[PDB]
């Protein structure tokens, strides 16, 4: 009892003070040991268990709490003592066994009963990675029989289990010291270290053992030799990539230099025999090593090193140089095509990551590509990057920043469709994050312009196409790519609301999204815990028996992230989730697309009509479950929107019904409230039953129908093209911006035809072209 | 830990010295000289029972194997329904067993099914 | 869990309670007793009622 220490001594005294007997006075004692033990009295608390044991030791219970306070104070023979005479009072323990036998072995004891003591500590916990150490300390206390036991023990608990990062580095350790350099470059070069490489030890001393290999066997000779130094390159890369997403600017330094070198003494055999996918490999490599050279020049811009206006020209350098890299070649000699696809998919990768990062650089405008292109890509950029990586450190010839593969950039800027190709391909090796996953959609939200994550989703996650329009978000499995869709708008806004806020701090020459790697934690550490279990349930990355925990907090996130009809949310934030569900979904146009958007449309209204009914009579709407966004300036409340969501609603249900039968209530509806959406609606759906016409063979009078719904639709577009250019605000009344009525306009004006419609226009194109 | 001056239960020393914990209920309901304890611990819902309330893994799988060895001389079509459904449950909740005895499960149930 | 309240009090009711939380061993120990129990009162069945036909009085 640490609290009423006071009370506690007062109540110990008046019970001294009319106790008696030798049992009861010790007893008493032994609980005011334990009493002493919660309040932190270690002293105090020894004392009284040594003079309640003095008196008859007797008791396990105390025997083991004696040895537990002795063990903490720094007795350890008075602690395996009192364990032991505990242990031999208990019928047969395991806690107890298990502490005397950490304690002899931490004590060293080659003896009979330290074997007897391990060996029956082995039988009560099967495995156990204390246990597995202590027999390897035993098996390698010995000689040249103890090292073959403890090889066999190795090969028998790497036998039981694959992975194993701790039995790979004792295995490699052992062949290290016994000189087997073969067996450890055969136990490397194994395909199922791809679950293993996630730690930076491992991959170190992968390439420490390459190194030593290489160092032993000097030059090449075959094929065996092209695969090892492959295989050291990969460690490499992936050793400067831990080293990157940890923090420590002088390992990412070393990591980087270790890749200069090993990229050095790759090329020197490449510039000399075999010609093959070593090419390519280093190709990969020298893009890989641009790409951590930027993002170490970004890491220390970040620590505060050397100012952002001196390094945001040598970072676009060294991106420009990893993506205008040699495009990677067929080759597919030495059967080698999973090899030859391996290669490509990195080289893709490379590319996605090095237009990404140029296009953080270069933030809103695109002219600081072609200002890097045609200024700072020449050898004065390649000499200041040399100088501010390896200074005066290397030479010309050894290091790759002024000599060896110059000048070969193609005046071409990273355009969105490129990087989404780049990114199909990139979605492959180590699958995605949260972390691109916003950095992806702030870059398509910064142009005003939607995500087309679709393709995205389906390569990550094969399941689920197309957005669909459901009532209740329950299935943590199956996610909905709608539901996708409103989480990454989500953190999107969460990540740029924490970037407004984080940039009063430093400069603003930053990013506006920071690397993934020397960067992790960007939002909010609930959705961050949300997306790790997601892909840890997707993957089977969780261990076997997290599972249920992880499925009920996606169901109770789901359920408040997509909003219900009455939960406390607010209306203005319902109606910005609707605006940019609608932003999402209007790009893609078919008829069951259509349909099932509106049907959600009207789900929305009806889930919204008790919320707006309160802001009718001026009532205050509480705050809403999820903090993602903030009641500064961007959510407010409703004041005078209320009757044009009212007549929103309206004209959605007025739709809806002509949609279904009910033309009656449809035309009542237009003849009370008037808005564009129906307007839009009825043109798309006329567009899509032109081209539903059109997909067959039509004569004459199928032809001029056609004709006709054509010259209906352009009607339709002209007159919300004369109400946009009347004023200034359908762009930001709708939830699409112009853009995409100027396309629906060009697309109706091309399926008119050039020259051989059979019905003459009767309008004029205005801002847009003519192709009729 | 308070007072111990008058015992309540004649309980003598070597009934105060030890630690009861789970297996020894086990070790005496096997150690039970009864002949009909004796025969009612060898069938199989008894054993099931204990092995359900014991949530062991080994011995489970043991007696499995031994029992797949003797054949379909016990089990029957809502026994192997029982449990399939058993096993799925303990699969969606958590850890799970092993890949032979899981393809023998599913080959039994729908050799069952298709009987 | 966290213990850091040791000192007794009146009534063994509240140290049971205490105690309760303390190991799971009982706690599952009382459940399988109940179990028992409810079994013990689903298997007797209608004999509530099967007592009225032959229940005594003097």
């Amino acid at each position: 009892m640490r609290r009423s220490k006071a009370e506690i001594q007062r109540y110990v005294e008046n019970a001294q003070n009319s106790a008696s007997s030798p049992r009861e006075k010790s007893m008493k004692g032994f609980l005011f040991a334990r009493l002493y033990y919660e309040a932190k009295e270690y002293e105090l608390a020894k004392r009284s268990v040594s003079s309640y044991i003095s008196v008859q030791e007797r008791d396990p219970k105390a025997h083991r709490f004696l040895g537990q306070l002795f063990e903490i104070e720094g007795n350890v023979e008075k602690a395996v003592g009192c364990y032991k005479r505990s242990l031999e009072l208990n019928p047969t323990q395991k806690d107890l066994t298990l502490r005397i036998a950490e304690l002899i072995c931490t004590l060293n004891i080659k003896d009979g009963r330290a074997e007897y003591w391990v060996e029956r500590a082995s039988k009560l916990f099967p495995g156990s990675p204390e246990i597995y150490r202590l027999k390897e300390q035993l098996l390698s206390s010995q000689g040249e029989a103890g090292w073959n036991q403890l090889f066999d023990l190795i090969q028998a608990e790497l036998f039981a289990r694959p992975n194993d990062v701790y039995v790979n580095l004792k295995l490699v350790d052992l062949f290290l010291s016994n000189q087997r350099l073969e067996e450890a470059v055969l136990h490397c070069l194994k395909p199922e270290r791809r679950a293993l490489r996630t730690d930076i030890e491992w991959c170190s001393c992968v390439v420490r053992v390459f190194k030593e290999y290489l160092a032993s066997k000097q030059g090449q000779k075959n094929t065996n030799m092209r695969m090892i130094t492959k295989e050291l390159l990969l460690a490499q890369c992936d050793v400067v990539f831990l080293t990157l997403s940890k923090k420590d600017v002088q390992k990412s330094k070393e990591a980087l230099e270790r890749f200069d070198q090993a990229l050095l003494s790759v090329k020197q055999s490449v510039s000399g025999t075999d010609a093959s996918d070593l090419s390519v490999t280093f190709y990969e490599m020298r893009g890989h090593y641009y790409m951590h050279a930027g993002t170490l020049l970004l890491k220390m811009a970040q620590s505060c090193e050397v100012q952002w206006k001196a390094l945001i020209e040598p970072a676009a350098l060294c991106y420009l140089l990893a993506y205008q890299v040699p495009k990677p070649k067929s080759k597919p000699v030495k059967g080698d095509d999973n090899g030859q696809g391996f290669l490509e998919e990195l080289a893709f990768d490379r590319q996605s990551k090095s237009g990404h990062l140029l296009l953080t650089l270069s933030h809103g405008k695109q002219n600081f590509i072609s200002e890097i292109i045609e200024t700072f890509a020449n050898q004065c950029g390649q000499s200041i990057l040399l100088k501010f990586l390896f200074e005066d450190n290397l030479s010309m010839q050894d290091s790759f920043m002024g000599s060896d593969d110059i000048s070969y950039v193609e005046n071409r800027v990273p355009d969105l469709s490129e990087l989404s190709q780049h990114d199909n391909g990139s979605l492959r090796i180590h699958n995605g994050d949260l972390q691109h996953l916003t950095w992806l959609g702030l870059q398509w939200h910064f142009l005003s312009t939607l995500p087309p994550l679709r393709k995205w989703l389906k390569q990550i996650f094969p399941r689920v196409p197309q957005e669909t329009s459901r009532l209740e978000s329950n299935i943590p499995e199956s996610i909905c790519l709608l539901d996708l869709e409103v989480f990454l708008l989500a953190v999107v806004q969460t990540s740029y609301l924490q970037l407004q806020d984080n940039n009063t701090t430093a400069d603003p020459n930053r990013p506006r999204c920071l690397p993934l790697p020397i960067c992790k934690q960007l939002f909010t550490d609930r959705q961050r815990s949300w997306w790790d279990a997601v892909y840890s349930l997707i993957t089977k990355k969780a261990l076997p028996g997290t599972s249920a925990k992880l499925r009920s907090v996606i169901q109770h996130d789901l359920t408040t992230l997509r909003a219900q009809e009455k939960h406390g949310l607010q209306p203005a934030v319902l109606v910005n989730w609707a605006r940019g569900l609608h932003k999402t979904g209007y790009s893609l146009n078919s008829f069951y697309d259509q349909k099932e958007y509106m049907g959600r449309c009207v789900h929305y209204w009806k889930k919204l009509l008790p919320l707006l009914d309160l802001v009718k009579q001026k009532k205050s709407i509480p705050e809403p479950v999820d903090p993602l966004f903030k009641h500064f300036h961007n959510k407010d409340i409703k004041v005078s929107e209320v009757k044009d969501l009212e007549d929103e609603a309206c004209i959605a249900f007025a739709t809806l019904d002509l949609v279904d039968g009910k033309t009656e209530d449809a035309i009542i509806a237009f003849e009370s409230v008037k808005n564009v959406v129906a307007y839009w609606n009825l043109a798309l759906i006329y567009q899509r039953k032109a081209e539903e016409i059109e997909n067959d063979c039509l004569p004459a009078e199928e032809q001029e129908e056609f004709q006709e719904c054509l010259l209906k639709c352009k009607g339709f577009l002209k007159m919300i093209c004369d109400e946009y250019s009347a004023y200034p605000s359908i762009a930001t009344s709708l939830p699409v911006p112009v853009e995409t009525v100027f396309e629906m306009l060009d697309s109706v004006k091309q399926s008119l035809g050039e020259a051989m419609d059979d019905h003459s226009p009767a309008f004029m194109e205005n801002h847009s072209v003519l192709t009729t | 830990s308070i007072i111990s001056f008058n015992e309540a239960n004649e309980l003598p020393r070597e009934y105060l010295e030890a630690n009861w914990t789970l297996d020894s209920v086990f070790e005496e309901l096997q150690a039970t000289d009864k002949k009909r304890v004796l025969e009612e611990n060898r069938e199989h819902y008894h054993i099931i029972q204990k092995f359900v309330i014991l949530a062991d893994v080994d011995g489970l799988m043991d007696e499995f194997s031994e029992w797949l060895s003797n054949g379909k001389n016990l089990l029957l079509g809502h026994l192997l329904r029982f449990m399939t459904h058993l096993l799925l449950f303990f699969r969606t909740l958590g850890l799970q067993a092993k890949e032979e005895v899981s393809v023998e499960v599913l080959k039994t149930y729908i050799q069952r099914l298709i009987n | 869990n966290m213990f850091e309240i040791a000192a007794p009090n009146a009534s063994e009711k509240t140290i049971v309670d205490k105690l309760f939380q303390r190991d799971t061993l009982v706690r599952q120990s009382q459940l399988v007793v109940d179990w028992l129990e409810s079994i013990a009162k689903d298997e007797v069945g209608d004999f509530s009622d099967n007592i009225e036909y032959y229940a005594k009085s003097v």
